[PDB]
């Protein structure tokens, strides 16, 4: 009866990974805003 | 508007 199969084997599954949550995204939203310059008003009268 | 603040305009200037 030495038939038999002790080495079948393989590869099965591989698993790729539980998680990887962010390569990454939103770079951001700037903010406080800019007109670059001066805004000024005329200065005193004249 | 909100974000331009400070002075954004004349203000404290009577006139020009």
């Amino acid at each position: 009866g030495a038939p038999g199969a002790p080495g079948s084997q393989g590869a099965p599954g591989l698993q790729g990974a539980p998680g990887a949550p962010g390569s990454q995204g939103a770079p951001g939203l700037q903010g406080a805003p800019g007109a670059p310059g001066s805004q000024g008003a005329p200065g005193l009268q004249g | 508007a909100p974000g331009s603040q400070g002075a954004p305009g004349l203000q404290g200037a009577p006139g020009a």
